[PDB]
RNA sequence: UUGACCUCAAAUCAGGUAGGAGUACCCGCUGAACUUAAGCAUAUCAAUAAGCGGAGGAAAAGAAACCAACCGGGAUUGCCUUAGUAACGGCGAGUGAAGCGGCAAAAGCUCAAAUUUGAAAUCUGGUACCUUCGGUGCCCGAGUUGUAAUUUGGAGAGGGCAACUUUGGGGCCGUUCCUUGUCUAUGUUCCUUGGAACAGGACGUCAUAGAGGGUGAGAAUCCCGUGUGGCGAGGAGUGCGGUUCUUUGUAAAGUGCCUUCGAAGAGUCGAGUUGUUUGGGAAUGCAGCUCUAAGUGGGUGGUAAAUUCCAUCUAAAGCUAAAUAUUGGCGAGAGACCGAUAGCGAACAAGUACAGUGAUGGAAAGAUGAAAAGAACUUUGAAAAGAGAGUGAAAAAGUACGUGAAAUUGUUGAAAGGGAAGGGCAUUUGAUCAGACAUGGUGUUUUGUAUU
RNA sequence: GGACCAAGGAGUCUAACGUCUAUGCGAGUGUUUGGGUGUAAAACCCAUACGCGUAAUGAAAGUGAACGUAGGUUGGGGCCUCGCAAGAGGUGCACAAUCGACCGAUCCUGAUGUCUUCGGAUGGAUUUGAGUAAGAGCAUAGCUGUUGGGACCCGAAAGAU
RNA sequence: CGAAUUUGGGUAUAGGGGCGAAAGACUAAUCGAACCAUCUAGUAGCUGGUUCCUGCCGAAGUUUCCCUCAGGAUAGCAGAA
RNA sequence: UGGAGGUCAGUGACGAAGCCUAGACCGUAAGGUCGGGUCGAACGGCCUCUAGUGCAGAUCUUGGUGGUAGUAGCAAAUAUUCAAAUGAGAACUUUGAAGACUGAAGUGGGGAAAGGUUCCACGUCAACAGCAGUUGGACGUGGGUUAGUCGAUCCUAAGAGAUGGGGAAGCUCCGUUUCAAAGGCCUGAUUUUAUGCAGGCCACCAUCGAAAGGGAAUCCGGUUAAGAUUCCGGAACCUGGA
RNA sequence: UAUCUAGCGAAACCACAGCCAAGGGAACGGGCUUGGCAGAAUCAGCGGGGAAAGAAGACCCUGUUGAGCUUGACUCUAGUU
RNA sequence: GUGGCCUAUCGAUCCUUUAGUCCCUCGGAAUUUGAGGCUAGAGGUGCCAGAAAAGUUACCACAGGGAUAACUGGCUUGUGG
């Protein structure tokens, strides 16, 4: 149970404060966990998903498919990935959009920034 | 207060073969022309609304409070009681179940957890896991939104973790001898809620509460007197002292004549 | 209407009432608040009392003419006999009241011992030392309590000699009444030879 | 022939300030009537609504020209109570406080009236310098028709004794509130259903975290968070411990003895009268007019008028936090509230669209699906569209989209019908349909051979 | 009044009370204005006060409730003493009828004493009181009833700013 | 139907007010006192409506007073305890 | 019936709630329970608590819908007809031909107020044009308004209205030259010195108010899908500047 | 015009409805009682009935409901003296 | 014998006024005046259980009433025939 006087259990509060986010919070609302391997590499548990990170889907139709990402779709509080992708009966190839809570984190685009957030939260490489 | 008001509607009175309702005056809305202003109107004021001097806090005497927080602590210690609370106690030796010290200095949750199935009131620890449901109206998007039984009181003298150790344990509280309200010891106005005590909880209820040799410490209180000396009426009937003067008795039902 | 036999109401209620409730729906979170306050007013003057030392002074009137209660502030006779001058008494912690004065030399002596006693009570540290506090308490009220002065022995010898307490109320009474028809009757007499 | 003063002007002179907004609460002015009185005029509503002026985070009030009559309390403000009382009232309807008592909060004070006269000791501004919410040179000006120090009624004022605390000032590390930032636990392991597992079952783990939310269904353990602690991107800095340059070395404060005193607010108290108002009643406050003071004076002491005596304050000048209020603003947490005809008028491009010349008036309107995967393609049609096909868990979800109720219709089916129809009792006819025949008892020519 | 159907639609809440009932305590009773504490509107704990009650009566100054087993009489449930089924005696609470006694008010008569005009003993009276005469109340809750409030819901012609 | 004529635009007069060769006429389809918002959910002894079932009991239109006569109080009749 | 406290470790995506059903059972009834269809995420029994708790009416409110009813009707303003084209489709569009009408206080050509893009070009049935529509002042997309000379701007009219002053508690009212110290064009100054100065005349007595009053000045020809006294060509005029 | 056709297409009204005679009845029935009677679906007219529709009678009365106007009504008031 | 031979011949609150004790109060002790109380009368409400009260509306309004008039109809038939 919750103790602070500034944290709010109000399903309407909550609700519209994720519903109405700017995208710098659902960056981390959009956060994704990390492989068995990739946890025991680096000391991680979760991080904030990114483009062209290599992620496995672990839950849903698509169970067991890998990819890299294309896009962080923010908006949709979605992420989308290659090859994970719907054709259409013209033949078209459509994004599928899935969250990342429902994705395992395969490969990190590491850069100077998320090595030293790796650092933050704890990680070693 | 203005709700159903913020309008200027007038009656249009009779001989316009329309209900001598206010309708609301102007024209090229819609809203124009139409009834407002009442409880059988779209968008009127409601009948008698609702004030916040309504009373809303109700007084009981302390005296009666206390009478009744005694029979709540007292029906605790009924077996059967706890069982039509239904507590799920069928496996704990005794009740009132007393504990010691041991679990006032109790820490850690997963400790607390163990010490509730090594007494006894894990069951009633799964019984309050298992019974979580989504409430049954729209009483969920008002903060409410799951509904599960109560579990065991932990009840101590002294707090030295065993608060927060059966905080995160579902379904169990605990409480203070000194308070030991009566909403957790009778909840839903049903008595037999199943305790625990620990050994100075168990010790202090005399001081707290007063004994024939001890007075109450709540100044100016004594324990209420029973009624009846004692609830066994059928031993009491069936005492030589009474059969004796009663006289003899019929079939226990009337033969049918003519 | 009237209607049957029920007592006179006079339930005052013809105005405009309903602007006007004020429900203290507020009440729990009020007292929060005022506890919070007195916290912090702790903190803030933290090795104060927390409130000033006040007198024992007697209630006015004959209903309460028994009762001993706490006053606003002693007097300046009071301080004076303490040993201290006024400033400094509102320095140290003292309430200090100018237009109270002692016609009474009980309640003199018991403010005096009061005054007496705080001073013993107290520790007033210097403006360039090292602080040596002493773990504050919150209340001069509840350290320096009033106490109802004892008034009699609970036993004692009857002492009777025969005027019954009543007729002396009664005459009493009378020359409070008939003194003025008297002093005109002996002037009257005095002016006529 | 010149230089001042007083008063009054001018300047696109130097520098400032005021207005307007909002107005929930606050301080005033002004001010009704509906209504009640079962009519109605006083009264009531109501010292209210509307109108007007003026502030702040609170405002106002505030350290007694008080309350009292006591063994006296002791600024103000609020709560409980006094008390629906004392009183007012066509004494009708109705109205109606205050002292005491308990508590919350507590805080005190300063001007005028005094000659510094051995020294206008005071202050704005201009121009320079600097450590610039300011401080120092100088200059002009203001000011003696009075600016500083000194005293404010509780008191206080040309001096002297016998032991007698302190100082005070711009910084720095830090007590202290936040824009706040960041880090910190535990399954997505197997089987079933499903489009999706977030559902059921087994086994677990963390728990000072099983609040809440998101995720393709009810998720502590998938995500964000939550609980507990840790480390930081800044700002405000006598409710202060130590440094910081050091005391402007004649710096401001009390009694055991008073040489004298002791200035204290005027068209103001007060009186009359008029109007209004109050519970205030031979008149409670306020205001207009007339008269108009005094110094042991003046006010009050709730019934109008000499007094042997009282009691109690000290007006006609002023400042002051806290407890108190807060249908506004900003931030936050909640609810036995409402759930799209409800709840604000407005859950939506809502004070919007549209109505009025205008003041003003003022709606209706939420829901496909997990995902548009929003129907490629073929056929008929001029086309809308249809029929196939296709996506989908579902198209009995096709944008005119969650199930789509009733009124009201279409088709099919079944029934009756000679100026209504419907209904009750009773049967008949036609449709339709539920009620032991596996069984707490007997036993057997084997249906497909713990017994059938 | 009603063409039809759907949804909405009309004795509510509050302040102060009357009768009754339940409960707690009971000559007392009511913690919740506040204070302490708390698992941050809940618990739970704490009175000197205040309200009502325990005294009435009078306009008011004021005075203020046992001549007795808290009285006598009639009736009284129950209990006690009773013979083999009558019915007798005793004690009789509550309650009702009546005659009294006491307190206050009114009208009187007025004792020793004396601030010689005061105090008012004593004795009374077809008078009178919402009184005494071995307390019953306080608080909370519920139905019903009352009054003020929009006041069960809708409804004027008007009147004001 | 050459004028006490007809008419555009500008302008003045505003609600117990205006304006009226006068009809209580006209003053934005509103006039024997306009429109708008508010007081205001104005009051109504008067009209209308007043939402589930079963069980038991079960009336009154009479008395007295009332600016009382379409209303109320009071007594009666009724229920419940 | 909606919510609330307890409990049934209650029901449920293997289908909750809703809804339909001359199917069944139970209860005197209010109603409860179940069978079968539809569907898609929550809901119920029991002991208690609570109330914005039950509708047939109120010329009730708000929505929706009927019979009337394919009915009243679409009849004023003389009136249309033939062919061709376009088109899926023509009584209504276009083009010819005929017949007519307004008949110069017009059914013509311009403007004022008002409207605001309706002007003009390009594309077809959804709506609209009370029949239709291939047409349109509709829909969609675009283009279009050119001034020294025409207006405004300037002036004053009835009038409105600041200031100075005076009322009013005040919002504000009066007043418009009144009991007021009420401003602006030429050379000398026009560089060891500025707009400072015996340099002059003096005394409108704010301002707003007319696209019909007064008033400085432009005509012809041509040009566009749509502008022209405005563009172009030619030819003039007025005002202000050594 | 009505009328029939193509297109287009409302409304007022509506408890349920729609044949009479008498009776009784709230004293003038479409319904009730007793009789007469009584055959689908309908078109154009029509104005006897539906005490047809239109409007909570504007006449009249009542209400302790108004308003406009008047005056030797009651009580005041601006101005004026 | 507690007015008239009996059965009628009359009057609240509030206010005023008189009579009585010269009795109580004016609330910081009171010379005294004044005022307020206690008990009984009088001044009056005749709408007589007791408002303080002129019209008009053919310019009219509202709430209602068939509790109530102005038609028909209904009972009666004095009157008329």
């Amino acid at each position: 149970a919750k103790q602070s006087l500034d944290v709010s259990s109000d399903r309407r509060k909550a609700r519209k404060a994720y519903f109405t986010a700017p995208s710098s919070q659902r960056r981390v609302l959009l956060s994704a966990p990390l492989s068995k391997e990739l946890r025991a590499q680096y000391g991680i548990k979760a991080l904030p998903i990114r483009r062209d990170d290599e992620v496995l889907v672990v839950r849903g139709s698509k169970k067991g498919q890998e990819g890299k990402i294309s896009s962080v779709y923010r908006l949709k509080f979605a992420v989308q990935v290659d090859k994970v992708t719907k054709e259409k009966v013209n033949g078209a190839s459509v994004p599928i959009n899935l969250h990342p809570s429902k994705l395992v984190i395969t490969k990190l685009h590491l850069d100077k920034d998320r090595k030293a957030l790796i650092q933050r939260k704890g990680g070693k490489l | 207060e203005k709700a159903g008001h913020q309008t200027s509607a007038e009656s249009w009175g009779t001989g316009r073969a329309v209900a001598r309702i206010p309708r609301v005056g102007g024209g090229g809305t819609g809203r124009s022309g139409q009834g407002a202003f009442g409880n059988m109107c779209r968008g009127g004021r409601m009948f008698a609304p609702t004030k916040t001097w309504r009373k809303w806090n109700v007084k009981v005497n302390h005296n009666e409070k206390r009478y009744a927080t005694a029979s709540a602590i007292a029906a605790t210690a009924v077996a059967s009681l706890v069982l039509a609370r239904g507590h799920r106690v069928e496996k704990i030796p005794e009740i009132p179940l007393v504990v010691s010290t041991d679990l006032e200095s109790i820490q850690k949750t997963k400790e607390a957890v163990a010490a509730l199935k090594a007494v006894g009131a894990h069951s009633d620890l799964l019984k309050v896991l298992k019974s979580k449901k989504l409430r049954a109206g729209k009483g969920k998007y008002r903060n409410r939104r799951w509904t599960q039984r109560r579990g065991p009181l932990v009840v101590y003298a002294e707090d030295n973790g065993i608060v927060k150790a059966l905080r995160n344990v579902p379904g169990v509280e605990t409480a203070n001898v000194a308070s030991l309200n009566l909403l957790q010891l009778a909840p839903g106005a049903h008595l037999g809620r199943f305790v625990i005590w620990t050994e100075a909880a168990f010790t202090k209820l005399d001081q707290v509460w007063g004994s024939e040799t001890v007075a109450s410490s709540k100044v100016g209180y004594t324990l209420p007197s029973h009624i009846i000396s004692t609830s066994d009426v059928t031993r009491i009937i069936n005492s030589s002292e009474i059969q004796s003067a009663i006289r003899p008795a019929g079939q226990a039902t009337q033969k049918r004549t003519h | 209407a009237i209607s049957k036999n029920l007592p006179i109401l006079k339930n005052h209620f013809r105005k405009h009432w309903q602007e006007r409730v004020k429900v203290h729906f507020d009440q729990a979170g009020k007292k929060v608040s005022r506890r919070n306050a007195r916290a912090t007013r702790a903190a803030k003057i933290a090795p104060r009392p927390l409130d000033l030392l006040r007198p024992v002074v007697r209630a006015p009137t004959v209903k309460y003419n028994r009762k001993v209660r706490a006053g606003r502030g002693f007097t300046l006779a009071e301080v004076k006999a303490a040993g201290l001058t006024a400033a400094y008494a509102r320095t140290i912690g003292i309430a200090v009241d100018h237009r109270r004065q002692n016609r009474n030399q009980e309640i003199f002596d018991a403010n005096v011992q009061r005054l007496k006693e705080y001073q013993s009570k107290i520790i007033v540290f210097p403006r360039n030392g090292k602080a040596p506090e002493a773990e504050q308490v919150l209340s001069a009220a509840a350290t320096f309590p009033i106490a109802q002065p004892a008034t009699d022995v609970e036993a004692r010898a009857v002492q009777d000699n025969g005027e019954s307490a009543f007729r002396t109320l009664r005459l009493a009474r009378s020359e409070k009444k008939f003194r003025g028809i008297r002093e005109k009757r002996a002037r009257e007499k005095a002016e006529a030879e």
